[PDB]
RNA sequence: AAUAUGAAUUAAUGCGAAGUUGAAAUACAGUUACCGUAGGGGAACCUGCGGUGGGCUUAUAAAUAUCUUAAAUAUUCUUACA
RNA sequence: GGAUUAAAACUAGAGUAGCGAAACGGAUUCGAUACCCGUGUAGUUCUAGUAGUAAACUAUGAAUACAAUUAUUUAUAUAUAUAUAUAUAAAUAAUAAAUGAAAAUGAAAGUAUUCCACCUGAAGAGUACGUUAGCAAUAAUGAAACUCAAAACAAUAGACGG
RNA sequence: GAGCGUUAAUCAUAAUGGUUUAAAGGAUCCGUAGAAUGAAUUAUAUAUUAUAAUUUAGAGUUAAUAAAAUUAAUUAAAGAAUU
């Protein structure tokens, strides 16, 4: 669609309209329009950093800076074909964001497949207020999870404590089965505690999944008794 | 979702992500500021201000903003 | 066309009214001698008795040209003078005879446009 | 052939001057100054100019780590003191083109701002702070006094602690370093952005223009270009705590509180004579420790100039900065030790303090000819295209945050009005916050309305008393 | 330049034509009885009765 | 709409503006000269206040997308003196004036 | 403005773009020769099955 | 090269019609030439070298190792909505060229139209070439200088 | 349709500009996310205090 | 030999009115039209061969859908809580 | 200037199932030199030639520089926690801008540059005459007079449609 | 207006043009002339041109590596059906 002019002259075609004598009186918003001057440029910005990794946008490596020879043991003493093309596209399409802690959280959850089925809740709180410590894997205000694993491993890489990812992958990784370990006895105890001592429970998760199951296996009796009907008539023909 | 860019909003994205593109916040933050201050005016100049969203859910903050 | 063709030749055509009195050869009239005298049908819509006569003029080019005004008295042999201008309903005539010329005569009777018509001022 | 020392550019409407001396730290020399001066001037007279943005190409390393004076020192060694003069000549000439210039000028302190780049900032009523924000005033460790007018502006543009020059005093006897959200509250810097956001603030600038029949000049630009920045201005770090506690605050206004005839000893007596609490008494000593290690002329120079150009108009007061320099680098009395203690820490790296010999207690008359016009040698400030003056800067309260003057003037005014109301620290929150315009939602004025009211009003009953 | 100072004079110097307060100064000394005027760089014809 | 008119007298220099099928070609003139234009732009020139213009109109002269054309070109091919300046950061000074100045 | 538009190659560094340049061919001359000699021992491997007799 | 300069000329009328901020062009003498005109008259922001990846940030010495990677970048403007560098054409062309002497270019800035140039108008920059430099038609005037009028830019 | 007709009546205007909007066809753009309840309601309600703010600094003037 | 003139003699074509013999084209025009070419026929036209769309893009479903605290808790909330 | 150039056509010699101008018959019809049916010659096939014409069409000459997006394939390259992911080109589809009488075009029918071909109301006419080429059919080149104020394109709303 | 009209003529009155669909892209490509057009840096000259040197971005040559089995001409074969 054209950049449209109209819509931020507002304050411009008024004033023409009150010069002429076309409008008697001055609007209200004519005032606070003119001290806060709308951005009328609509310019398309290029950008030189990649604002995730750091990567520099829109640096050539010339010849004199690939003195060594490549892979291959050839010298390189020309700029090759990719060197010559224009590359100012790059400078404006927005740059693809990257973290290195996406490929430990796919890593995470392709070796714990179930950990995927406690449930995840995506709306944030507040950002701002998070003071987390990740010298430990616990925190207080958020959930025992594979995120706390990954930024476990971060703080470990931070420190330098362990050199190699995978390393401190490994390190986090344990404490995480420490801290579940503790929460499926908590869990486990506590509910045969409370049946020692008379506490009653209507419906189990066990029991909840049988009601389910009947109430669809219902249906289906139905459904297939009449399917099986229609099917020994049409048969007949 | 990239596929829907309408690309005169290149200058307000500072990426993309996760197959959509994140629009950069320091500017809304700046942008969103500019346009209180016009609200602010036109409220304390006596003028009328009407809001209008038509999308399900909104008549609730709508109704109390006016 | 390129810079190269308009150098060769290629340019706008010009605008020149080009001559609808070719048998005149830029005369401004031409003496004649009235052939026959002939009474032709307009074409449509038109409807009417136009009286014209073909003529042969001093150049040798026989030519129809249509009289003007109400009534003549031209007859085979009367000198006659052609003058440009056709006549739109009639095709094939595209001369004028002038009256109050030669042996043609002026409109009888003729009050208003009188020099159209040979016609001279009355008393 | 070379870079140029300083580079101009064109911002929209908006003119950019940003200094390129990045191995100096944008060090301001004779050629860096008149280059400035003779281009503000045009940019006075054209009429397609409505703001100047001065900054630096090197933040946020620096934008000016202060005037060239390890050069001044060699002409001092050298006798060239006509080359000295011809340096704090230009240098003192472009800090009063900057007070009194009639157009918007925002310089961005994107890093250490020291000395001379207080002098380009201090001036402006749209001086910019960051993070990355490094104000100090060390000429005291150098032998020099404070120069650039800051003798007229501290006493008058600081916040907390400046009844009386207090707060001002400790910052140019002890060179104290201020980092950004410090700077920015204590009334050094009259707004504070993040360096991000500086990019996008100088577009936003160059974009703003005067409205309708408004030269830039109007008092109502002015107003767009505070509206302007506060868009980019964004909320204080959640940690972030005011450097100075009230105690280290009464420290300072008790001990550097003195009369029109004050000395440096007077400060040393209260400095040594102080009794509160611990942490106030600790901090005195702290103080007379560093004051201790400074120039002893130095000191009793710069307490003169404080208590001279705090009550005078700008022009005189950078007159007589200019007066006092050249009085220093030709030391006829041999009464101050600039040059020598300038190439001991300067042209010299020495990390120890220089060893101090003009230790005595000059008279008031000795102080009187340092800092007076020596009629042999006639100097004087070049001319700018506005030629004014006056004794209180025209826009720098409007844009900053409240001194704590003004805040008493409201709560007195409330407290003698005819409604017989209370006053209360709410409504004073509320006054400064949501009342005066220019000062509508600005970055930490509820926490110093908080910081005042806890330490110079008394709480009695639902009111307010001013101690 | 934005800075730039343009005045008549200069204007009459891009023009190619004199000030314009020379031509009005010019106009007024054209009166018989007005001052300035003068007629004798003209008087260099030899002419023979 | 209020369309630039230099010394509200004539336009902005020359226009040469393409509305649909018509190509408008307009020249600013000197104080005096009138209007020599086609008569559909005769008529707006006069309400809109143009005193001084000459133009020539080719390929379509459509009466109705002449008008619309001229109104248009008036807008959107036009800038002022100061518009020009702002955006270059330049002085522009009209010699005639200046002549006829103190 | 002032700096030169181009600035030609010194002597001495035509002299290493030259000697860079004669590596790079002589190197691939080389390897592809040896790679031929390694495919005429892989052939010479499996003669034994070839009848030409 | 005049068609170099031809395809700069439109190349730029492209660039503002979208309105993007920053451009190149090719890398040559007359090239600089032409862009820092358009610079000092105010139609450009700003002026780098560099390369065909973007401007360069620190000075990169061209020599022949890496001439055929280098460019100018330019920064366009736009004010109120509208682009400062709306036109650029040749008033020269590689088919045509004209070479007008400083009588002839008096008159062009005159109001006179001369072998089909229309005149200067109120806004507008004119560029001659004398002797491989390229300066604005009122400067060669000024300096007496008979030469080739290359572009308009407005 | 109500933004044109804005335009037309030179009404000032305030939006959310997400990226799929066009943004020259309002006055004062906001870009950010106008899909959320939430994004929308939190753009809406500073915008809403902003107002009240300025209503309650035009009340109390009248006052004193 | 050329140029010009007249010329026995002979070819093509336009307009005008105005009927006649069919109904070729424009809709699927009642056999899709047209292009090139060939043969045939009172006349339009018919037929063979290839080509073109300035005709068929005019294009529009074999249907089937799921479990956590329904509320003393969400739904209320008006600058409050923190 | 040169070369190649569908189908038909022609020259010479082979071939000839099927198809099929023509011709001769059968039907249909008021008539049927047609549409449909039969018998079916040239031709359609091969070899060696002649000829250089098609709605030979994208009804859009070639080259270069440049300009906002998406989708889908293809190719090359890169990486790895090995099958995807990331890059750079090409093709196609739908578009922004721009252009346009509009229909629409969309990387051109946009912004520019260079070179070639071609056009200047309809009809007469791609005709007449001459010339050149060909075995021939023909192909190329290519007018004027007379007459008229017309003639044409895109789109709009109708009417009508076996 | 002592002229007016009319006829015959001249100038002006749109190329600050067009060719998918309205007049108009050559069937196609190859290539000669072109008094057609056409890269970069530097130095001279009598200067948008000339000359010299230098350069590699257009345009080409060879090889390496990978990919593809089409388009011409020719020769040798196969297949369903038809009569
Ligand atoms: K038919
Ligand atoms: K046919
Ligand atoms: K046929
Ligand atoms: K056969
Ligand atoms: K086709
Ligand atoms: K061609
Ligand atoms: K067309
Ligand atoms: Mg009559
Ligand atoms: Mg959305
Ligand atoms: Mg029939
Ligand atoms: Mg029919
Ligand atoms: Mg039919
Ligand atoms: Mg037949
Ligand atoms: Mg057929
Ligand atoms: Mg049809
Ligand atoms: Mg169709
Ligand atoms: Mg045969
Ligand atoms: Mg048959
Ligand atoms: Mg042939
Ligand atoms: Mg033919
Ligand atoms: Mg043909
Ligand atoms: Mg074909
Ligand atoms: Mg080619
Ligand atoms: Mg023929
Ligand atoms: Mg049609
Ligand atoms: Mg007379
Ligand atoms: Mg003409
Ligand atoms: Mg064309
Ligand atoms: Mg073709
Ligand atoms: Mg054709
Ligand atoms: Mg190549």
């Amino acid at each position: 669609m054209k950049i449209q002019t109209n819509a931020v002259n507002v304050l411009q075609r008024t004033s023409a309209y009150l010069k002429s004598g076309l409008l008697k009186e001055t609007p209200a918003w004519y005032n606070v329009v003119a001290s806060i001057p709308p951005s009328t440029k609509f310019t398309r910005e290029p950008r030189f950093k990649n604002p995730s990794n750091g990567h520099i946008i829109g640096k050539l490596v010339d010849v004199t800076e690939q003195p060594h020879a490549n892979n291959k043991g050839l010298y390189k003493t020309r700029p090759n074909s990719s060197d010559k093309r224009v590359g100012v596209k790059r400078l404006y399409r927005p740059p693809k964001l990257t973290y290195v802690e996406d490929r430990l959280r796919s890593l995470f959850y392709k070796q714990h497949p179930w950990e995927l089925s406690r449930p995840k809740i995506l709306v944030e709180n507040e950002i701002g207020d998070e003071n987390y410590d990740w010298s430990h894997m616990l925190q207080i205000g958020r959930p025992l999870d594979g995120e706390s694993v990954i930024q476990r491993t971060m703080y470990l890489i931070k420190t330098k404590q362990y050199g190699d990812m995978v390393e401190a992958y490994d390190h986090a990784r344990y404490e995480f089965y420490a801290l579940r370990m503790q929460e499926e006895t908590e869990q486990q105890v506590a509910l045969e505690e409370a049946e020692m001592f008379g506490s009653l429970f209507g419906v189990s998760a066990i029991e909840h999944g049988i009601q389910k199951e009947q109430e669809v296996l219902d249906v289906w009796e139905k459904k297939v008794v009449e399917e099986t009907e229609l099917m020994a008539a049409r048969t007949s023909n | 979702s990239t596929s829907l860019w309408r690309s005169s909003t290149q200058s307000y994205i500072y990426g993309e992500y996760k197959g959509i593109h994140i629009i950069d916040l320091n500017q809304t933050l700046s942008y969103l500021k500019r346009a209180a201050k016009v609200v602010e005016g036109v409220s304390e100049s006596g003028g009328i201000i009407l809001f209008l969203g038509t999308r399900q859910g909104q008549k609730r903050g709508l109704e109390e903003a006016a | 066309a390129t810079l190269n063709q308009i150098k060769r030749g290629s340019g706008p055509p010009r605008r020149k009214k080009i001559s609808t009195a070719p048998q005149l050869d830029q005369c401004p009239q031409r003496k004649g001698v009235v052939l026959r005298v002939m009474v032709l049908k307009p074409k449509k819509p038109n409807s009417a008795q136009r009286k014209a006569c073909r003529v042969r003029l001093t150049n040798g080019n026989v030519v129809s040209a249509y009289i003007p005004g109400e009534g003549h008295d031209a007859q085979e042999h009367s000198i006659v003078y052609v003058r440009g201008g056709r006549c739109q309903d009639l095709p094939g005539v595209k001369y004028h005879v002038i009256r109050g010329a030669g042996d043609l005569s002026g409109v009888v009777n003729r009050i208003s446009s009188r020099s159209k018509y040979g016609a001279k001022k009355p008393s | 052939t070379d870079a140029p020392p300083v580079l101009f550019t064109v911002q929209d409407t908006a003119r950019v001057i940003t200094l390129n001396r990045p191995k100096k730290l944008n060090a301001l020399n004779a050629e860096m100054s008149e280059s400035m001066f003779k281009t503000l001037n045009e940019y006075a007279k054209s009429d397609t100019t409505n703001l100047v943005i001065l900054k630096s190409s090197n933040r946020p390393r620096s934008f000016c780590a202060g005037g060239d004076v390890a050069t001044v020192a060699i002409f001092n060694f050298n006798k060239e003191f006509a080359k000295s003069i011809k340096f704090f000549t230009d240098e003192y000439s472009l800090n009063f083109q900057i007070a009194t210039y009639l157009k918007p000028i925002v310089t961005f302190m994107d890093g250490i701002t020291m000395g001379g780049g207080v002098g380009l900032s201090i001036h402006t009523p749209f001086r910019i702070a960051t993070e990355n924000t490094k104000w100090a005033m060390p000429e005291m460790d150098i032998g020099f006094f404070p120069d650039v007018g800051s003798t007229f502006a501290l006493p008058r543009i600081v916040t907390l602690a400046n009844s009386n020059s207090q707060m001002a005093l400790y910052l140019c006897l002890t060179g104290e370093v201020v980092t950004g959200a410090d700077a920015y509250m204590l009334g050094l810097a009259s707004h504070y952005v993040s360096s991000e956001n500086l990019d996008a603030l100088q577009k936003r600038l160059g974009e703003i223009s005067p409205p309708f029949n408004n030269d830039p000049q109007s008092a109502y630009f002015f107003g767009m270009v505070n509206e302007s920045i506060d868009e980019f201005v964004s909320p204080l770090p959640k940690d972030y705590v005011f450097k100075y506690s009230n105690e280290k605050l009464n420290v300072i206004e008790a001990c550097f509180n003195l009369s029109k005839n004050g000395t440096i000893e007077d400060i040393m007596n209260n400095l040594r004579q102080y009794e509160g609490s611990a942490e106030g008494k600790a901090f005195a000593q702290e103080i007379k420790t560093k004051l201790l290690t400074k120039s002893p002329s130095s000191l009793q120079i710069a307490l003169r100039l404080v208590q001279e150009n705090s009550r005078d108009h700008i022009e005189s007061a950078i007159k007589r900065d200019l007066y006092t320099a050249a009085n220093m680098c030709m030391n006829q009395d041999s009464l101050v030790e600039f040059s020598e203690a300038t190439k001991h820490k300067l042209i010299d790296k020495q990390r120890v303090p220089y060893p101090w010999t003009k230790k005595e207690q000059l008279f008031v008359s000795q102080l009187t000819s340092i800092t007076s016009p020596k009629p042999s040698l006639p100097m004087s400030l070049l001319r700018n295209t506005s030629n004014v003056t006056w004794t209180q800067y025209p826009y720098h309260s409007k844009y900053q945050l409240p001194t704590e003057q003004e805040i008493a003037a409201y709560i007195e005014k409330r407290t003698n009005d005819d409604t017989g109301a209370k006053v209360t620290e709410r409504e004073v929150l509320n006054h400064f916050a949501n009342v005066i315009p220019s000062r509508r939602g600005k970055l930490g004025i509820q926490s110093l309305c908080k910081i005042v009211c806890e330490r110079k009003c008394e709480e009695v009953n639902d009111g307010l008393r001013w101690k | 330049a934005e800075s730039e100072p343009f005045g008549p004079v200069d204007a009459a110097h891009v023009l190619e034509l004199e000030p314009a307060v020379e031509t009005l100064r010019n106009l007024s000394t054209v009166g018989e009885h007005s001052s300035g005027h003068q007629q004798s760089t003209n008087k260099n014809t030899k002419v023979i009765y | 709409k209020e369309i630039p008119r230099y010394e509200n007298r004539t336009i902005y220099g020359d226009i040469d503006f393409r509305y649909h099928g018509v190509k408008l070609h307009l020249r600013s003139a000197k104080p005096g000269f009138g209007l020599r234009v086609n008569h559909v732009i005769f008529e707006i020139c006069e309400c809109a206040g143009i005193k001084d213009l000459s133009g020539k109109v080719y390929k379509s002269r459509n009466d109705m997308n002449i008008a619309k054309g001229t109104i248009e070109a008036f807008t959107k091919a036009q800038k002022t003196l100061d518009e020009v300046a702002l955006g270059r950061g330049k002085k522009l000074v009209d010699v005639r004036k200046v002549y006829y100045s103190s | 403005m002032s700096q030169p538009l181009l600035r030609n190659r010194s002597p001495e560094e035509s002299e290493l773009l030259k000697l860079k340049r004669n590596y790079n061919r002589s190197l691939l001359n080389f390897q592809a020769h040896k790679k031929k000699l390694n495919e005429l021992l892989n052939l010479y491997h499996v003669a034994n099955e070839f009848i030409v007799t | 090269s005049l068609v170099k300069l031809a395809n700069t000329c439109a190349h730029l009328q492209n660039c503002s019609k979208v309105r993007v901020a920053l451009t190149s062009i090719p890398y040559t003498k007359l090239q600089l030439q032409f862009a820092y005109n358009l610079y000092q008259q105010g139609f450009l922001s700003s002026l780098q070298k560099g390369s065909t990846m973007g401007p360069d940030k620190d000075f990169v010495e061209v020599t022949p190792d890496n001439i055929s990677t280098r460019r100018l970048w330019v920064g366009l403007k736009y004010r109120d909505n509208k682009p400062v560098l709306s036109s650029c054409k040749l008033i020269s062309k590689p088919n045509s060229r004209i070479h007008l002497p400083m009588e002839d270019m008096k008159k062009l800035c005159s109001g006179v139209t001369i072998r089909n140039i229309k005149p200067l108008q109120p806004g507008e920059l004119i560029l001659v070439r004398a002797h491989n430099n390229i300066m604005d038609i009122n400067e060669a005037i000024s300096k007496k200088l008979d030469g080739e009028v290359l572009c308009r830019v407005k | 349709n109500a933004l044109l007709e804005a335009i037309k009546s030179r009404v000032p205007t305030i939006a959310i500009i997400d990226t799929d909007s066009e943004p020259s066809l309002v006055t004062y753009p906001i870009p950010g996310n106008d899909d959320s309840l939430r994004s929308v309601n939190f753009l809406l309600g500073v915008l809403a205090r902003a107002g009240q703010r300025g209503l309650q600094n035009r009340l109390a003037r009248n006052n004193e």
